């Protein structure tokens, strides 16, 4: 689930069932590739390093569902969040609530940088070609790369990780070919073609 | 012909088992037909005068000192009696008049153990008993126009009916009683204090409607004494909730009390007890 | 100041003894409450158990049968076992301290109250994969630089982390000394079951040298530490 907020306004995010009793509820902000960092507990008692931003839902109120209030959404705010549930009047939840991943819209556009790299030649003495496209620093992670054997479109070998984001608005995605040593001395020149968002960039080499 | 697969909610004094996997009765339906009281009348204790026709007279005994029996040295006469409020309970008197000037018992025979013995307060213990989950009432119709008035689901946390007396102020009036005690039991007598010997709920405990909901308390708290006399703080007590009551040996009926919607505090005064006694 | 280490296997086979520990570090082990939390790939972190000197230590329900924890005041460290593991046990297995406190609704007297916690410091954790194939070694041909006569400024260099079995890989470059412009790419497992990571730093036109630019790899399941020179 996802929740996508204009910069500067206020986020809200739902965790779990509607409550029973009178609640403790914990909010976390796993952000993508880390550790689940500890953001508000006692349903509205945030510890050290957490600014007043940050709110949620006394946990008072019956009926009503666990809602944590992000106030003026900054960029590195997004990331999933998860909530653990103390109700009076159910057992203790061991499985976490479910995850809602917050997106700050409109960062809002990142060109990639696309740098190919021939196969190694301690492993062209060792009988394996590959080649290493590897894209960065692009938004959003809508990348889809084709191959190119001097003029024509390669079918098989073709490897390809996904966009990752890491730490930052900047993703990540590798672009890997298995090829044979007969091949990459054949062909003219090669040429890895990176399309994202509707800007195809691409870059070619040739052997010594 | 046709039926419903209704659900409803009770207390654990209402209904009792026959042994599907499990199972359960009303426990009225074994002793007596019951009937259900309208929600629209109220059980308010109003202040009842008792008036005497014409040619006859109603006595009153304007004695500080008097112990109930014998000749009241001043006597006026009155019409009517003050206002009496028909306050029902057990082993705690509610809501009535204090003693004027020292808190003075009545027994029939201080003797003979087998009486009860009536205790007059001087000073008006406060009581508040609360009840304080938030209850839903569901009206199921079991027609035609009979309408059950049932509980539904319950609405926020759950903890019993519950009393609290200030521990101080008991602490201080349980030494004012057996004051008055000694002047019965010998100059220099030791007065212990225990909880109901052994009987129904009726008997064993603060048996008391407030609200619409008929509590019966534990009384084992308060009755923790033993008297060797020649901050803030609270004594919390524990109570049941009964709806369908059997009031009176066996003849004030079985009657359903209708669920109240809500959270059920009342505040009292205590103006006396009913105590009994076991060389 | 604070710190966690877990550490383990990293890979076991089905119906075996999963070990894992936890070096503790800022305090003693006999002072704080810990607690387990594993994560499964995309999903959602299931709490494993709570776990603290004089015994107060309790499991979860879902798997209460097949756990089993320890501390170690000694060695000062959080032991773990888990036995008969499974496909659906496979995880980034995370080590966090934790707090009680008590939430009170009521007049307290009853037990009318619970005991809610609060895991506020956490560990990096160790990825727990579980899979009948055995480990294999990390294979690292060095990348050479774009071409030997690289274009005006700002030239690029890579190592290759190719056929390893199972994730993850650690990288870090003359011992984590320039740890600048490096972005160490995800793993793409392969049609075989072996992954394979790229790491590549940005380095500026003056880069003829000769600069010592050694990449180290390093793959504990088999215990493979490589450590290559890049050449243009
Ligand atoms: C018969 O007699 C018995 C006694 O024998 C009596 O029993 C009593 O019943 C009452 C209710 O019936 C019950 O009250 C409850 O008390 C709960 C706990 O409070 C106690 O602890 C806190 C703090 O102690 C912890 O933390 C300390 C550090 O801060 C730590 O050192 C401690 O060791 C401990 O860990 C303390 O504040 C309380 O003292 C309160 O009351 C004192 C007088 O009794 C007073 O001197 C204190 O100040 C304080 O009262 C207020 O004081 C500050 C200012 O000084 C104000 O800012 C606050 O307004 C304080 O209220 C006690 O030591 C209490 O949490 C319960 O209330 C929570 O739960 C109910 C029900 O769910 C909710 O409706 C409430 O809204 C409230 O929920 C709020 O807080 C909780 C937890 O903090 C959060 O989960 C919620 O999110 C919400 O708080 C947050 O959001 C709200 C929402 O708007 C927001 O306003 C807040 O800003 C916050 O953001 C409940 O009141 C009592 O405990 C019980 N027994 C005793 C011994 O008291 C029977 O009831 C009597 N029966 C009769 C007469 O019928
Ligand atoms: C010993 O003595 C004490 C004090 O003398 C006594 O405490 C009293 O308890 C009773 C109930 O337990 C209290 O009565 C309640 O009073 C309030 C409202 O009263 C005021 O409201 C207006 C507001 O403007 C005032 O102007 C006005 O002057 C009143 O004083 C309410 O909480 C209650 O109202 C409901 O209950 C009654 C029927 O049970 C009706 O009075 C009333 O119609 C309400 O009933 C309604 O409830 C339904 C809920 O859904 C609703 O749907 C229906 O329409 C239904 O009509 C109640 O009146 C009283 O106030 C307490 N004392 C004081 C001083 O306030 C102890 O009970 C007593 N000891 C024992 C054992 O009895
Ligand atoms: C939901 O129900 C479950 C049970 O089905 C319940 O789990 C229980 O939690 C309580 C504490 O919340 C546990 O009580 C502990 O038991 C151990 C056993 O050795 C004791 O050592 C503990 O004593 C210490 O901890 C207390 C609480 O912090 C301290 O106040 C005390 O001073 C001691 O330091 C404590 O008594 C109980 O064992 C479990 N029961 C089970 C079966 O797991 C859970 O709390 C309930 N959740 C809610 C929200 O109601
Ligand atoms: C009606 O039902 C009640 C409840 O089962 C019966 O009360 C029981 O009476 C026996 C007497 O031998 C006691 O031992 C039980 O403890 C009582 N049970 C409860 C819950 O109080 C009552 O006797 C029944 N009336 C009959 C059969 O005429
Ligand atoms: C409970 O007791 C108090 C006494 O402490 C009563 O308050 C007195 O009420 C009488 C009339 O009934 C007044 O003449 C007094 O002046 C009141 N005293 C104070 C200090 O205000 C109270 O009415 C009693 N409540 C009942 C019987 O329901
Ligand atoms: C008990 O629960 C009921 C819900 O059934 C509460 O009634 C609500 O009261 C609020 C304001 O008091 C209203 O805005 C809602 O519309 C009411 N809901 C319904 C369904 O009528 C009631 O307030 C609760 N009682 C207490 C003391 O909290
Ligand atoms: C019974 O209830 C009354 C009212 O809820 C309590 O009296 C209150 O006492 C506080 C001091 O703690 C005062 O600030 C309030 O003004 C009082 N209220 C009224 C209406 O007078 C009383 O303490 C309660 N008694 C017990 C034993 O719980
Ligand atoms: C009166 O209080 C005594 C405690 O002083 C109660 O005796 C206990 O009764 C229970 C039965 O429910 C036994 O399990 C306990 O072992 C008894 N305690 C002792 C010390 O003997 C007695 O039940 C209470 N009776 C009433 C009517 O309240
Ligand atoms: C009334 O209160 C007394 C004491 O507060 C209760 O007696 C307890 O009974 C249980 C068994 O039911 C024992 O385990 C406790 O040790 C007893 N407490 C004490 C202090 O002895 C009693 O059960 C309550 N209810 C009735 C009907 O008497
Ligand atoms: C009467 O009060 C006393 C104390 O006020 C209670 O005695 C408790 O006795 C047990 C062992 O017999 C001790 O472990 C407790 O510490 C005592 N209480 C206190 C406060 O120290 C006794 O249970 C009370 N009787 C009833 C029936 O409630
Ligand atoms: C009171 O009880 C005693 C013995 O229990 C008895 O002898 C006496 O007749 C009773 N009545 C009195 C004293 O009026
Ligand atoms: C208060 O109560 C204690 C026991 O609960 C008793 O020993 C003490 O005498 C009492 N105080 C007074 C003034 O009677
Ligand atoms: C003996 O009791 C009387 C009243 O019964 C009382 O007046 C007197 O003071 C007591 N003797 C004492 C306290 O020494
Ligand atoms: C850390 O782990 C190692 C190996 O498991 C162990 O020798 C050491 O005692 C542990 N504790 C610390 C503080 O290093």
């Amino acid at each position: 689930t996802f929740v996508s907020v204009a910069p500067g306004q206020t986020a809200r995010i739902t965790c779990g069932e509607e409550s029973l009793g009178s609640r403790s509820v914990i909010w976390y902000q796993q952000r993508p590739g880390q550790a689940p960092s500890l953001i508000i507990y006692n349903n509205n008692d945030r510890p050290s390093g957490i600014p007043d931003r940050f709110s949620g839902s006394p946990g008072s109120t019956f009926g009503t569902t666990a809602t944590l209030t992000i106030t003026s959404v900054e960029a590195g705010d997004e990331a999933d969040y998860y909530c653990h549930i103390w109700d009076s009047r159910r057992p203790t939840n061991w499985v976490f609530g479910e995850g809602t991943t917050l997106i700050v819209l409109s960062q809002p556009k990142a060109a990639p940088s696309v740098t190919l790299f021939p196969p190694s030649s301690e492993e062209l003495q060792a009988n394996k070609a590959t080649l290493v496209c590897l894209i960065s620093d692009f938004y959003p992670g809508a990348v889809t790369v084709a191959w190119k054997a001097d003029s024509s479109p390669v079918k098989a070998g073709v490897e390809t990780t996904t966009p990752s984001k890491q730490s930052n608005n900047k993703y990540a995605a590798s672009s890997y070919l298995s090829l044979t040593p007969e091949q990459w001395k054949s062909h003219k020149s090669y040429s890895c073609q990176v399309t994202h968002e509707g800007s195809t960039v691409e870059k070619t080499v040739a052997p010594t | 012909d046709k039926k419903q697969k209704v659900y409803s909610l009770f207390y654990r004094l209402d209904v009792v088992q026959i042994n599907s996997n499990k199972e359960y009765r009303l426990i009225n339906c074994n002793t007596s037909a019951c009937t259900q009281a309208c929600p629209k009348v109220s059980f308010e204790p109003i202040p009842i005068h008792y008036c005497a026709p014409a040619g006859f007279a109603i006595l009153k005994c304007k004695d500080k000192k008097f112990n109930g029996t014998g000749p009241c040295p001043s006597v006026s006469t009155v019409q009517c009696t003050h206002g009496i409020k028909p306050v029902v309970s057990t082993q705690l008197l509610l809501n009535g008049s204090l003693a004027e000037e020292e808190v003075m018992i009545r027994s029939e025979n201080i003797t003979n153990n087998a009486k009860n013995i009536l205790v007059q307060f001087n000073t008006p213990v406060q009581i508040n008993c609360t009840r304080p989950m938030n209850m839903t009432r569901k009206s199921i119709r079991i027609g035609p126009g009979q309408a059950f008035y049932a509980l539904g689901d319950i609405i926020g946390d759950i903890r019993q009916a519950h009393c609290n007396v200030s521990k101080a102020t008991w602490n201080e009036t349980l030494g004012k009683v057996v004051k008055q005690l000694r002047k019965h039991f010998g100059n220099n007598t030791i007065i212990r204090f225990a909880n109901s010997s052994g009987g129904d709920l009726e008997v064993t405990t603060h048996s008391f409607n407030c609200g619409g909901e008929f509590f019966y308390c534990n009384t084992s708290g308060l009755f923790n004494s033993t008297w060797i006399s020649n901050s803030n703080d609270s004594i919390t007590l524990p109570c049941r909730i009964k709806q369908i009551i059997n009031m009176w040996q066996r003849i004030g009926q079985c009657m359903y009390a209708p669920p109240i919607q809500g959270v059920i505090r009342c505040v009292s005064n205590i103006t006396g007890l009913i105590l009994t006694r076991d060389s | 100041q604070v710190h966690l280490q877990e550490s383990g296997p990293g890979l076991v086979k089905p119906s075996e003894t999963l070990s894992l520990t936890c070096n503790v570090s800022g305090t003693l082990v006999r002072d704080n409450y810990w607690s387990w939390i594993r994560q499964p790939l995309g999903k959602q972190p299931e709490w494993i158990g709570y776990v603290h000197d004089s015994g107060d230590t309790n499991y979860n329900p879902s798997l209460k049968s097949r756990v089993h924890l320890s501390l170690d005041k000694s060695k000062n460290l959080v032991s773990l076992r888990l036995t008969g593991v499974t496909a659906a046990d496979s995880a980034i297995y995370y080590c966090a301290t934790t707090k009680h406190g008590r939430r009170i609704y009521g007049v307290v007297a009853f037990k009318e109250w619970f005991t809610y916690f609060y895991m506020d410091v956490w560990g990096k954790g160790t990825s727990v994969t579980v899979s009948s194939a055995s480990t294999k070694g990390p294979s690292v041909f060095p990348l050479a630089p774009s071409s030997k006569s690289t274009s005006g400024g700002t030239a690029a260099l890579g190592c290759l982390v190719k056929d390893y079995f199972p994730e993850p890989v650690t990288v870090s470059w003359n011992s984590g000394a320039l740890t600048s412009g490096v972005h160490t790419f995800p793993a793409v497992l392969q049609s075989s079951g072996l992954y394979s990571l790229s790491s590549v730093v940005t380095v500026p036109s003056s880069s003829l040298g000769t600069q010592t630019y050694i990449c180290n790899v390093n793959h504990k399941p088999s215990n493979t530490k490589v450590d290559k020179r890049v050449e243009p």
